[PDB]
């Protein structure tokens, strides 16, 4: 049983080396799927649907 | 020319785990889970080739207090051993101070796990329950 | 027994808001929300839009 | 610099740089808080069974 | 009264123009205060403490 609220606020993010040219476009895709809500569908897939 | 991206990760459910028949599977298809389809669609939008790889030391990544060396996927990216790390990784300052993190796709907090004490209501004996038989 | 604490709510979910027409619902005349539901593909959010 | 409750969106990302989120936002539903409803006559058989 | 859960997951971050040199250090201070939890303190100040 999970009880009590979150003790803090943390976030899951993709690790990319500093100066990597891929950080910006990949982060753009992050904003895309986030705005596309696919994250919700997959989180429901691997958390709620199963 | 374009090259295959070295994608590092760690086996973690429901994020990353090997398929039940992985032994007769090859390459990226040997694994399964949330972050698998995640990075998959990442390559879908960004249009590149990638390769799913497992972290060597089986850790998230930490900086030695003595040798100052970052281990795990952290050191992998720092030492160029990997191209990108997509995993249920906590974002911390010391981790920001060495590499770059994208905007958080999933916000989490500390959780409290306890047992589930279940006391089913009796049907028969609950009648004569209060004092004693 | 004998407790007036009801705290009954009619909808309790935006889905039920789509499932009703009695109590109207909306947002500002603009905002990232208006574009959100403007572009949302969820049958709930689409019907409500 | 811009420091304000500004929703982070793609089109906004497309032109400038946003910092990491200091606060997470979700769509909310504000309803007029109703009063405590009186049960009335039906309290006669209301408890313990319907 | 607020009812129902969050319909989405959005966030607020400080906006700076692209190429601004202050983005990285200010973002670092953001991660600091986040790790310092002061954001929760002031959020309580202006949300719950009042």
């Amino acid at each position: 049983m999970k009880v009590g609220g979150n003790l803090d606020s943390k976030g899951y993010g993709i690790a990319t080396p500093k100066g990597s040219s891929l950080g910006n476009a990949v982060n753009l895709a992050v904003l895309k799927l986030n705005e596309q809500g696919l994250l919700d569908k997959l989180k429901n897939k691997w958390w709620y649907d199963k | 020319e374009n090259k295959t991206v070295v994608v590092t990760t760690i086996l973690e459910s429901p994020y990353v785990m090997m398929k039940k028949n992985h032994e007769m599977l090859e390459g990226n298809e040997r694994y399964e889970g949330y972050c698998v389809d995640l990075a998959a669609e990442i390559a879908k939008h960004c249009g590149f080739k990638y390769k799913l790889t497992i972290v060597g030391d089986g850790k998230y990544g930490a900086r030695d207090a003595d040798t100052k060396i970052w281990n795990g996927m952290v050191g992998e990216l720092v030492y160029g051993k990997a191209d990108i790390a997509i995993a249920p990784l906590t974002i911390t300052l010391v981790r920001e101070e060495v590499i770059d993190f994208s905007k958080p796709f999933m916000s989490l907090g500390i959780s409290i796990m306890i047992k589930k004490p279940q006391k089913s209501k009796p049907g028969v004996f609950s009648f004569l329950d209060p004092l004693a038989y | 027994f004998l407790t007036v604490e009801r705290m009954v709510s009619p909808i309790e979910s935006a889905e039920d808001l789509s499932k009703q027409t009695e109590i109207a619902y909306g947002t500002l005349d603009s905002g990232s929300t208006k574009e959100f539901f403007r572009r949302s593909k969820i049958a709930v959010f689409d019907k409500m839009w």
